[PDB]
RNA sequence: UGUAGUAUGCGGUCCUUGCGGC
């Protein structure tokens, strides 16, 4: 009782609508998903290319669940050959490897652009998820700026008194009017330590003595000043891109659907009181399961002691920050 | 000696000047506009052009394989949504079908058929070439709105 | 863009460019009033034989109006908009 | 060569060439991903050769890819038996269904030639193994995969202040794809320097040592560092 | 950043799902959208129908599409186990049978902690209030309005000072009001928000609300729905109400349960005005009593208006002792 | 090393004012920069363009042979003609390295005399 | 002419009940 069409040229549309009636058998995620997307008309005169509307040609979600997840096992032996030469990548260096689960639900790179509105990171090659290792540094460096804004944000509030006055004088400029309320709440001292670390590395050589208790093992800012580097200095860790285990996708699904159904989205985006007459709009997107095991690692480009500290700091982000998209929601937690 | 350049310049000047003159009151139209200017070579490096452009149609709650540019109004939908998505269409489809004109250095390269139907029926080499071209015309879109296009 | 700059659009691409490149917004309408006030006396060495151009840029007059009356106004605009760029960065090549 | 403080003393022992591109992964609907080829890619690496086998003065190994010319239209390709849809004389390469060509003799001379290169072990994989995994396609074909099948990677700066991506925080980058191949040419000859070690005093003193020194190596290429990209597997060979 | 956590038992099973509808499971956003959903509720009594300030207030407090959460909610631990359960209100039209529809839900008890991280007090205690109003007077998950939602509080760990558990009816009673009181003293002190005070809010708020309770059990089992059939001498206090309910002769209304003042999709076949009727099991000395919350807005639904002292006829059919106020 | 009638298919006129146009901007403007190991960082100063000609370019250029020098040459080069040929024999087919930048692989050309 | 790495610093994030009623 649906329509599908298919926007790309003659002579191939033929061949995408055999690989997603499953008529043929198709090998790579990424090309089925991005290169051969589906647009679907219901009942309503429009053809919806999502993938809330994108499952309607299978019997369930279920169904649309298991054919994905059929499709990214099919390249098992591709991706085998390709973790095992990443780990000998990572054996090249004096590079440190730790293994972690997914507590709950992971996603990043939900908000890249894409026709599905709701885009997922997966190797281009092989179509399995992964986190890039920017995404990895980033939120490594932001539990650093957490934790210290945490433990030494009047300090370093009393010590940077012109820094914090310049973030609220900017803050002022853009935000509204705001003369002079400018909070001078945790994310004040939080954006300040950013942009120490960040335009002011120098001036924070005084703060450099400074030590924070992460785990079980001490940091000094001079220590993650060193391993996340700077506009003058480079860092010394490099982080690397984590990629699932290839022995856990034979058994249980790499990739699983999850909704989010906005109701009093008018009320949200433009005005309208809540109420109850918000019919909502249901919107489907990919994520990796919980409990989908994880394999990171991190290098040394001068002390080994870094690339331990760095691996200390990026458990406890992992373990508590997370990683990926929606983490205001516990999503993209590990656990050990 | 008329590089193509002066053309691309030309068409996306002309456009972003004509979306700022009629809706310049409608800031959130202009944000819409420059957002979907700017996020649109994305979607079409990553979907290809003809996705990008059935996209756009979708957005419109238009049909696809019986809508060509020249038979749609921009300025004929109530949402601001609809009205970025409309003008954006109709501005990328305008460049790969006709160019800046007739008589300009640059006459689109479609001959005067819709890009959407144009990109169904004819070879990769011609749907890259019109993608290089979109990718280019929506680069210089993308430079004037964030030059002169309010920012949502 | 300077083989490609026309005079209708060269403030808008130049106010772009400078909102790109500062860090502040003030920098960037400095700059591009500057910019715009400094590239309009410049000479220009045209294909033909017509000092005009550089006698009306030399007093400060309603130049403007002459090359918009003029046939050849890319060509100039253009001329004078590489000549100021190389000045600038003469100059800041003199600084450091 | 010596270092920047001081050039006159001598110049380089070594002269690096530019990384060609040899093969390119490109997406397949079967044989998940697949090497691409072009015929002025094997046309390059024929004229590579002769400049080879011109400078070493060695003919023999000058007509080992001599025997290979194609010619192939914008809808043909010559790809191997995984990349072959079933049950349809068909492949798809990526966003294309391309007419399979047939023709052995040049995609076997190339897989000999890569062997003869690499040696047997085609970095972590038997070479053997991705015989089937080859596709030589038109010059245009193979220009908009290298132009439009590159990895583009979208990434941001996350301010503090409010959790969300800055004011023109965000950027794009283009990458080389995961799983590509780049040949380039090292010639040496006699060091310019004076006062030779005797374990360094000819040119095939530094043929082994830098081949013995860079043979399954791994090295960083270009930006990202810190980040994990541009991490390359190197192997090098002689003739 | 301070947090708390919330340690929650599931008295009546549980209908929540994600993508796949055949499939029951507790998800951290539809809570974290429930718990925007009862600030709101709980904010409007402030706010009245200043619509700005309450939203200006919730993205404050839950975060917009400019800020991130200032209170960041999760679901650590689930002991939880996912049975069949028939639904609230919905009749199979089997032949003959005429039973009841079960679909997958999270069986009674279901032990789950849900955890809120802040780092300011006042944002966090606002999020907890939220969280304990929705708890209290509120169900989760489908058919929520309809008795299959009710949570109690197993136990409670926060940094922040919060308000204690009832004990009794009255308790209950004068929650609300604290509770309001408490939220007001919030909003004046910290955003210093007024919005002076117009009238009832047009959405469902505090400005406008009434519950009931009635009925007693001592056993867990002998809550929910059990028998198949209506006319069955054997029914469950839940059954006993569904019963009372379908009877024309309870309420004054022309068309007795199939009327409008409920939620919308009855005989029109259109809209979706959630019912401001919200049934639910309340916990109190171990005692169960079905408690019924009321939101009679000023407008029901744009466009359509429907009398409101009707519905309390029918608690005078059943007689539920009116707790608040 | 390729066949010509493969060129053939692929050859271009243009106007003089485009051809001088591309041979103009069409080379290969390159950026370079050096690197201090010290710091990671790109060196103050060490940032410059260098412009490149195309691969696959063909040029042509004249050699022009007269009379050898009297110094008692030996009777196998005696004449032009002979010297020429040597030339040509000895210069066919032939790769060698011209301009700068020969230690990063910029300038290897190849050589076919006309015969 | 010789010597010379477009490199370092940057999280695709923020915002959303799988519901409404029998």
């Amino acid at each position: 009782n649906v329509v599908v069409k298919y926007p790309v040229n003659s002579e191939l549309a033929n061949y995408a609508e055999k690989f997603w009636k499953k008529e043929l058998a198709i090998y790579n995620l990424s090309l089925i998903l991005n290169k051969m997307t589906p647009f679907v008309k219901r009942r309503s005169e429009s053809y919806k290319s999502s993938l809330s509307a994108v499952k309607e040609i299978f019997k369930n979600v279920d169904d649309f669940q298991n054919f994905l997840n059929s499709v990214l096992r099919r390249s098992l032996d591709e991706y085998r050959v390709f973790f095992e030469n990443y780990e000998r990548l990572f054996n090249s260096f004096s590079s440190k490897i730790f293994s972690m689960r997914t507590k709950s639900r992971l996603v990043v790179g939900l908000g890249d652009e894409s026709v599905y509105e709701t885009s997922i990171r997966l190797h281009r090659n092989y179509g399995v998820p992964y986190i890039p290792g920017s995404a990895l540094k980033g939120v490594a460096k932001h539990y650093a700026f957490s934790i210290l804004a945490r433990e030494n944000g009047d300090e370093i509030l009393r010590i940077y008194e012109s820094v914090k006055e310049d973030l609220k004088a900017r803050i002022a400029k853009r935000d509204k009017i705001k003369k002079n309320d400018v909070p001078e709440d945790y994310y004040l001292t939080a954006a300040v330590i950013q942009e120490l670390f960040e335009k002011k590395f120098d001036e924070l050589g005084a703060i450099r003595n400074t030590r924070v208790e992460i785990g079980d093992t001490v940091i000094s800012v001079g220590d993650i000043v060193k391993i996340f580097g700077t506009q003058k200095e480079e860092g010394s860790v490099i982080f690397f891109d984590a990629f699932p285990t290839p022995e856990q996708l034979k058994d249980k699904p790499n990739l699983e659907l999850d909704i989010m159904n906005p109701h009093y989205q008018p009320y949200y985006q433009h005005g309208e009181p809540p109420g109850d007459w918000h019919s909502p709009n249901p919107i489907f997107f990919l994520t990796v399961p919980a409990g989908v095991e994880f394999t990171f690692a991190v290098a040394s480009r001068d002390l080994d002691d870094l690339a331990e500290k760095a691996e200390k700091l990026l458990k406890e982000a992992l373990k508590k920050f997370g990683v990926g998209a929606k983490t205001s929601l516990g999503y993209g937690r590990f656990d050990a | 000696i008329r590089e193509i350049e002066q053309e691309r310049a030309s068409f996306a000047f002309k456009v972003v000047s004509d979306i700022k003159d009629k809706y310049s009151q409608n800031k959130k139209v202009q944000g819409k506009y420059s957002s979907y200017a700017e996020k649109a070579p994305t979607i079409i490096l990553n979907n290809g052009l003809g996705a990008t452009l059935a996209f756009f149609l979708s957005k419109l709650e238009k049909p696809i394989d019986d809508v060509d540019y020249k038979s749609i109004n921009p300025e004929s939908f109530g949402n601001a949504e609809n009205i970025a998505y409309a003008f954006l269409y109709k501005h990328l489809s305008t460049w790969l079908a006709e160019g800046n004109g007739k008589d300009s250095a640059f006459s689109g390269l479609t001959n005067g058929e819709d890009p959407l139907k144009y990109i169904m029926e004819k070879t990769a080499i011609d749907v890259a070439i019109s993608t290089e071209e979109a990718l280019s015309i929506l680069n210089w879109i993308k430079k004037f709105a964030k030059a002169m296009l309010e920012e949502e | 863009f300077a083989d490609v700059i026309s005079k209708e659009f060269l403030h808008q691409l130049v106010k772009y460019e400078a909102v790109r490149h500062s860090i502040d917004k003030n920098l960037a309408e400095e700059f591009q009033s500057v910019f715009a006030r400094g590239h309009q006396g410049v000479r220009v060495e045209l294909e033909g034989n017509d000092e005009e151009i550089n006698k009306y840029i030399s007093d400060g007059a309603n130049l403007e109006t002459f090359l918009d009356k003029y046939e050849k106004a890319v060509d100039v605009i253009r001329k004078q908009v590489r000549g100021f760029l190389n000045l600038v960065k003469i100059l800041y090549e003199s600084i450091r | 060569g010596p270092a920047t403080d001081g050039a006159s003393e001598h110049a380089g022992a070594v002269s690096v060439g530019d990384a060609k591109i040899l093969l390119f992964p490109v997406r397949s609907a079967k044989g998940v991903f697949a090497f691409v080829t072009s015929p002025i890619v094997i046309q390059r690496l024929k004229e590579d050769f002769e400049l080879v086998s011109e400078i070493e003065n060695d003919i023999e190994l000058k007509q080992i890819l001599s025997r290979f010319k194609v010619e192939l239209s914008n809808n043909e390709t010559i790809a191997g038996n995984a990349l072959i849809l079933n049950g349809e004389n068909k492949v798809i390469l990526e966003d294309i269904v391309l007419k399979v060509k047939s023709d052995s003799n040049v995609i076997e001379n190339l897989v000999e030639v890569l062997k003869t290169l690499f040696g047997d072990n085609f970095f972590g994989k038997p070479i053997e193994s991705i015989k089937e995994r080859i596709a030589i396609v038109s010059d245009d074909v193979f220009k908009s995969f290298t132009r439009f099948s590159t990895e583009i990677v979208a990434r941001v700066r996350i301010d503090a202040e409010k959790g969300t991506v800055a004011r023109g925080g965000l950027w794009y980058e283009e990458f080389l794809p995961s799983d590509t191949l780049m040949y380039s040419l090292i010639a040496v000859g006699s060091p310019k320097k004076e006062n030779l070690p005797k374990e360094v005093d000819n040119t095939q003193k530094i043929v082994n040592v830098l081949k013995v020194t860079f043979n399954n190596a791994f090295l960083q290429i270009g930006g990202d560092e810190t980040v994990g990209k541009g991490f390359v597997k190197v192997r090098a060979g002689v003739l | 950043m301070y947090s708390a956590t919330f340690t929650l038992e599931a008295i009546t099973p549980v209908f929540m799902r994600g993508a796949n509808q055949s499939k029951a499971e507790i998800r951290a956003a539809s809570i974290k959208g429930l718990m925007r959903w009862w600030f709101r509720a709980l904010s409007g009594s402030y706010f009245g129908n200043d619509v700005e300030g309450l939203r200006r207030v919730e993205e404050y407090v839950f975060g917009s599409t400019k800020r991130e959460s200032r209170v960041v909610v999760e679901v650590v631990k689930e002991h939880v186990e996912e049975r069949f359960c028939p639904l609230p209100m919905v009749w199979k039209k089997k032949k003959g049978v005429t039973t009841r529809v079960s679909q997958r839900a999270i069986a009674p008890g279901s032990k789950f902690t849900l955890l809120l991280t802040s780092d300011d007090e006042e944002v966090l205690k606002l999020a907890c209030y939220s969280l304990i109003g929705l708890v209290y007077f509120g169900g989760i998950g489908f058919r929520c309005s309809r008795g299959a939602g009710s949570l109690k509080i197993s136990s409670l760990k926060s940094d922040v000072q919060l308000i204690d558990l009832p004990k009794n009816k009255n308790q209950l009673g004068q929650m609300v009001n604290d509770l309001t009181v408490e939220i007001a003293k919030i909003l004046k002190k910290t955003f210093l928000c007024d919005h002076e005070n117009k009238n009832c809010t047009s959405y469902s708020s505090f400005w406008c609300f009434y519950l009931f309770l009635w009925g007693e059990k001592a056993e867990l089992e002998e809550v929910y729905y059990r028998s198949n059939n209506l006319e069955n001498e054997r029914l469950t206090l839940l059954d006993l109400f569904e019963k009372e309910f379908k009877n024309k002769n309870n309420h004054l209304s022309n068309y007795g349960y199939r009327d409008f003042v409920f939620g919308l999709p009855r005989g029109t076949k259109k809209d979706r005005r959630a019912s401001p009727i919200k049934v639910g099991i309340t916990e109190l000395s171990e005692k169960y009593h079905v408690r019924v919350s009321v939101f009679k807005t000023k407008i029901f639904k744009p466009g359509m208006n429907v009398k409101w002292d009707n519905i309390f006829v029918f608690l005078e059919n059943i007689g539920a002792e009116r707790i608040y106020p």
